[PDB]
């Protein structure tokens, strides 16, 4: 069967922009991911969901901001979505100034360590490099 | 078009 | 006597295979998040999520090539990875 | 001028998600392989494949917990993890 | 358009690696009761139509060399291809009954490119195996 | 049960 989705709201969506990177880096800043972070908005806020931005954040804030929403009150919300636009590796999302294990940024999720969203789906949508390699197609 |  | 795991309720959209590169595109953005938005927009009244994001893959799939000045990065195709631990069906209607 | 990406068409059923112990029972096998085959004997016919595996992932989670004399062992959970890379949708018929 | 093509005239082959009996230079625990596992596999698949093909007890070697061998088949007139591994394992790995291979290795002969009789055609693959020690204490509901 |  499906899941409970007439909660009062749809849940929230949190929005992790990283365009501009620091020096220790030396990444290009990442050209278009605001045309993607405006777009992830408006398509959420069709879907009824509680959308936040947020733009720019050192790896730390990240983990911050994901602790402090794994510990809000969920029990009225449906499901929880997160996306994150930034450089990656496989299991990595860069912060703007370094690196950040994405299971570091899910595990405050974990349904005994969030009990308000246990039971209800939580979305990670993942704009990021995983890797190197290219792939080249065929046919 | 640019790897991210 | 009834439990659940711990990761369970968690679906990954990975843009891209595991080791591979994402693309994006300098004015239109990336690649997976404008297939992920116009095919929500088209059949998030029709369609559970998980037939939703197959979508996003056959459109990634398809519908890019990279396009680039240095040989090392022309005509490269990319391939978007759905992890799924849902344990239901999901309907944003 | 119509490449397909050649890690496209995969489906990668994993009994457990990434980083964790999969589990068997001793007599019965494997929760997994016993969870795939009952959801495939019961809806191979009616459901998508995509929506089948979210039903096995639904059954091992509920239905099964480990019974171990380890006490380290002993009341696991298990979730399986789908990864698909397909680009259409799957029906056994 | 939306759903493979299933209508072929053969669904495909269903290849099964059932490891139960391990090199003791492994170290690793005869994996009891796998049999029953791979009977179910073979029989559900065989309402499904497909091509049951069982191997039990393979090497590292025996199993890249079964897979690059079935990569080489012709399988314009299949569906799709099955694939179901048991055995023991860790995160990217399986276990042949003397030692480890990596699944890409595996799952690489298979690739667009290097199978062109199965490009566009579902590959499945189900792998019974662990993929690290992290144990899921769970949580009440 | 056992783990794998």
């Amino acid at each position: 069967n499906s899941y409970k989705m007439d909660y009062p709201e749809m849940g929230l969506c949190i929005i992790i922009n990283n365009k501009n990177f620091h020096k220790s880096t030396g990444m290009t800043s990442r050209s278009g991911t605001d045309v993607d972070a405006a777009n992830l908005r408006e398509t959420f806020r069709n879907l009824k969901y509680e959308v936040r931005n947020k733009n720019d954040l050192t790896r730390e804030e990240i983990v911050e901001l994901m602790r402090d929403v794994s510990k809000e009150d969920h029990s009225k919300r449906s499901s929880f979505v997160c996306v994150l636009l930034s450089h990656g590796e496989e299991g990595i999302i860069f912060g703007t100034n370094g690196p950040v294990d994405l299971k570091k940024i899910t595990n405050f999720f974990r349904g005994d360590r969030c009990r308000s969203l246990t039971g209800k789906p939580k979305l990670f949508i993942i704009q990021a490099c995983r890797g190197t390699e290219l792939d080249c197609g065929i046919e | 078009d640019v790897p991210d | 006597c009834h439990k659940i795991p711990v990761e369970a309720d968690f679906l990954y959209a990975y843009s891209t295979a595991p080791g591979y590169y994402s693309w994006r595109n300098s004015k239109d953005g990336s690649w997976f998040i404008q297939s992920l938005c116009a095919m929500l927009k088209q059949y998030a009244d029709k369609l559970e999520f998980m037939h939703i994001l197959t979508r996003v893959n056959r459109k990634v799939a398809t519908e890019f090539e990279s396009f680039s000045f240095d040989a090392t990065f022309h005509a490269k195709k990319q391939i978007p990875c759905i992890v799924s631990m849902l344990t239901k069906e999901l309907y944003f209607y």
